[PDB]
């Protein structure tokens, strides 16, 4: 058992940084996304003024 | 070269627009329709044709 439970805290640990890491990519992406809403603009930009 | 403007959030929901006319545009048969029908706004009959 207190292999299971010194297995389990790491396995936290290894829950933590993935915690970490996976928003690390979730905000990066939204930060892509940002630029994306910004670039929608600039397609109705690109829009060329309609002409 | 159709000036259409770029309307809906979607691409290509756009006005459709033309202009056509000009100076040298005038009563337009189809066009021109030699000295009359463009060219009495251009060249204006009026010397001694008339008289």
């Amino acid at each position: 058992m207190r292999g299971q439970i010194r297995g389990l805290e790491m396995a936290s640990k290894n829950s933590q940084d993935g915690i970490s890491l996976i928003q690390t990519a979730e905000g990066a992406l939204t930060e892509t996304h940002a630029i994306l809403q910004r670039v929608r603009e600039l397609v109705v930009q690109a829009g060329n003024t309609g002409t | 070269k159709n000036l259409v403007f770029q309307i809906g959030a979607n691409a290509t929901q756009q006005i459709s627009v033309n202009i056509e006319d000009m100076g040298a545009d005038a009563l337009g048969i189809k066009e021109a329709d030699g000295s009359i029908a463009a060219l009495h706004s251009v060249n204006d009959l009026d010397v001694t044709k008339f008289a």
